[PDB]
């Protein structure tokens, strides 16, 4: 196990994943997009955990956390919630950067509408060499983090 | 450079060689026998039996 | 003794530099230690016995004379060439770590060399003072390659 | 000119050799742009710097000024015109971290193999990518 | 006082800035003062009378 | 001749003679450091160090590594031909001053 009795060390495993798959020739992503690349992998990890009740069958989807149907595991189910929330605390940092740097920070994902609003052409080319020059996240760098 | 070991009150400095090409861009002091044969000199100080004293 | 670099009490590494390998690899990584090509080569050929193939990185001080530093010669005993697969990332706080101006300048800009930074198996700052090599601390060098 | 990424003229402020004898951190202040400033490490056995002095910073790239499968590094030949045939003291190193100081103020961390540097601009230094190789270039 | 008012390339300074062997307690007893001895939580009680 | 002498480690050499690593018996630092000075004055060599592996046994390992111009096995055969010529200047100049005295 790594530091403070968790087998992760989320800081170093991020910075090890960031250097090993670094490039500026690759494009980068938007703050809404990186959470769905995360939920693509650890999504199907959670539904394998079934959460049966005390008698064989399943339990109703209302009032799961009730301190009464805690089965043979809860910390492994709680492990994926902390791996999601670590990226969520970093998903906002790109959004709250690109908000105050002039662009619109779309943390929320767009619906069934004009797909690819793409604010590249709207704001001038100084902004695309502002946010992505400071820091940036490839789609490869989230495939290799988790 | 200037081949002087620098004595001071807690250290000595540049004790190593720095006499080889590939140390500065103007890659001088390559090996050359005739460029060595002119500068090498020997000065023999007080010499007797059972003791010698001479410079290289 | 390869499978027991770690003690199962806490998980810290127990087999690291004893009390004279630290102060040998500190006078190299002292910030005012500069080597030319013929002295680096002799220094670089004692860590092996003339078997490992090195390839020399381009030197730090370049215009007046050609000078390396005491960290480029220490970032070669981690990854000696392209065929060795070791590439690490680590951020660790030294034994003393006198703090910077504490709000503007980050942890790297200490008065001494202080906080250590390595990215892609090159030392970028900091020294080797038993917090990064030796025992006890979980975030050492020899722990990361292990 | 074709390779220069950045160039200004600085008047240094403070020279504090803390517990060293051959490396001392300097301070600077730009005399033409009125915002940017940097701290830098200079080994002063071979480029001696004094307080309140003018000097040039030039972050070039690939000094060869125009245009053997051994993976090593080799110097240029003896007779070759090049960039930094006219300055006094150049260095070499990588960028590793970009972080903004405040509103419209971003800082840049170069580390020249142990010897650190921090300058902060206001998007005036737009050409500084996170590339592998950049060279400082200094005249007196 | 004895640490910051003390030059570099001091030998018991440069192996206590590391963690090899020593402390800023052990060098302070060699140059400044050896302090007050304790005897099992007691500051040398009386011997006789 | 003899062949328990200078000897190329095939395990640590390149596909051509650019990088090569040798193993010399019966000879300690007295040659191993003299040969380092006279080799590195070649404008072609980039890397020439040595290392004694263990002081119980007696054998030296010399390392030699150059650019693409000349092979390293041709670099030290030029190198220790050039220490031979280095002693001829010293022996001649010293002996003509003794006779003078």
């Amino acid at each position: 196990m790594e530091g403070n009795a968790q087998p992760v060390n989320f800081n170093r495993s991020w910075d090890h994943a960031y250097n090993i798959t670094f490039n500026n020739q690759d494009k980068g992503l938007l703050p809404y997009a990186i959470m769905e690349t995360a939920n693509e992998i650890l999504g199907p990890l959670e539904e394998r955990l079934v959460r049966y009740d005390n008698s064989g069958c399943l339990v109703k989807r209302e009032d799961l956390n009730k301190a009464e149907y805690v089965d043979q595991y809860d910390a492994e189910r709680d492990f994926y919630h902390s791996l999601r929330e670590y990226i969520n605390g970093k998903a906002t940092a790109l959004a709250n950067l690109r908000k105050s740097r002039g662009m619109l920070g779309l943390l929320e994902p767009p619906a069934k509408e004009l797909q690819g609003i793409d604010p590249d052409e709207t704001v001038p080319d100084n902004v695309k060499t502002s946010v992505s020059q400071l820091y940036r996240i490839s789609e490869k760098s989230v495939r290799k983090f988790l | 450079m200037s081949n002087i070991v620098g004595i001071e009150y807690n250290r000595v400095t540049n004790t190593t060689s720095t006499d080889f090409p590939g140390f500065s861009k103007d890659a001088e002091n390559e090996w050359n026998v005739e460029k060595f044969k002119k500068d090498f000199e020997v000065n023999i100080s007080s010499l007797d039996a059972r003791e010698a004293n001479f410079d290289l | 003794v390869k499978n027991n670099l770690l003690t199962p009490k806490s998980g810290e590494p127990i087999i690291a530099a004893t009390q004279d390998f630290i102060t040998g690899s500190y006078l190299i990584s002292h910030k005012d230690s500069f080597y030319d090509r013929a002295t680096l080569t002799q220094l670089l050929s004692m860590m092996s016995d003339g078997i490992e193939h090195f390839d020399i990185p381009p030197p730090a001080i370049m215009k007046p004379y050609y000078l390396w530093t005491g960290k480029q010669v220490f970032s070669l005993l981690i990854k000696p060439n392209h065929n060795s697969p070791v590439v690490i990332n680590l951020d660790a706080k030294n034994k003393v770590f006198v703090p910077p101006k504490s709000k503007s300048l980050p942890n790297e800009m200490s008065q001494n060399d202080g906080f250590v930074i390595i990215r892609g198996s090159q030392i970028l700052s900091g020294v080797m003072d038993k917090s990064v090599l030796g025992d006890g601390k979980k975030h050492s060098v020899f722990y990361t390659i292990l | 000119m074709s390779n220069t990424l950045f160039d200004d003229i600085f008047q240094v402020s403070e020279v504090d050799p803390g517990r060293y004898n051959k490396v001392c951190r300097i301070e600077a202040a730009s005399t033409t742009q009125d915002q940017c400033k940097l701290t830098l490490d200079i080994n002063v056995e071979l480029f001696p710097v004094a307080a309140q002095d003018s000097l040039t910073v030039t972050i070039a790239s690939s000094l060869n000024l125009e245009d053997s499968a051994t993976r090593s590094w080799r110097p240029p030949q003896a007779g070759d015109r090049s960039l930094a045939d006219d300055y006094d003291y150049v260095m070499y190193g990588t960028a590793y971290k970009f972080e903004e100081v405040s509103k419209d103020l971003i800082a840049v961390y170069y580390s020249f193999g142990g010897l650190l540097m921090r300058l902060e601009g206001n998007y005036r230094n737009l050409n500084n990518l996170k590339q592998e190789n950049a060279y400082l270039l200094i005249r007196r | 006082v004895c640490i910051n008012e003390l030059d570099n390339w001091n030998a018991p300074l440069i192996m206590a800035t590391c963690g090899s062997k020593g402390s800023t307690l052990n060098v302070s007893q060699m140059v400044a003062v050896v302090g007050q001895q304790i005897i099992s939580g007691n500051r040398v009680p009386d011997g006789f009378q | 001749p003899d062949r328990e002498k200078i000897k190329l480690l095939t395990q640590a050499t390149s596909e051509d003679g650019t990088s090569a690593s040798f193993q010399i018996v019966e000879e300690d630092h007295t040659l191993g450091n003299a040969l380092r000075y006279v080799i590195m004055k070649n404008p072609d060599v980039e890397f020439c160090g040595y290392s004694i592996p263990h002081p119980s046994e007696n054998l030296l390992n010399i390392r030699i590594q150059t650019y693409g111009e000349t092979t390293a096995v041709d670099a030290l055969q030029k190198g220790l031909k050039d220490l031979m010529d280095l002693c001829d200047v010293v022996e001649s100049k010293f002996t003509e001053k003794i006779k003078s005295m």
